[PDB]
């Protein structure tokens, strides 16, 4: 999410 | 979060910072603010720092992580809190 804005709830949907 | 307009954005890192990310292989002195951000994810994930019911937690009080950003913990939906700390620890090219 901080990369590209992608959402989730686990740790890499969320880092991402 | 970050424009593609920026994500190529070349930056270098600070010792404290460019410590961390050879400590996951890394091998550059310059990175884009993309492969940054890839890299300190893998640290966090390869060193389990994130809690494991509340994933947006990550502890870092005894790591390197939490010297480098200044903070005992930190959340991962406070994403302009992240950015100020990681460009704390950058700098970017114009
Ligand atoms: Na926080």
């Amino acid at each position: 999410g901080l990369i590209d804005g992608t959402e989730g709830t686990d740790f890499e949907s969320m880092w991402r | 979060q970050i424009p593609a307009s920026e994500q190529e954005t070349l930056v270098r890192p600070k010792p404290l910072l460019l410590k961390l990310l050879k400590s996951v292989g890394a091998q550059k002195d310059t990175y884009t603010m993309k492969e940054v951000l890839f890299y300190l994810g893998q640290y966090i994930m390869t060193k389990r720092l994130y809690d494991a019911a509340q994933q947006h937690i990550v502890y870092c009080s005894n790591d390197l992580l939490g010297d480098l950003f200044g903070v005992p913990s930190f959340s991962v939906k406070e994403h302009r809190k992240i950015y100020t700390m990681i460009y704390r620890n950058l700098v970017v090219v114009n």
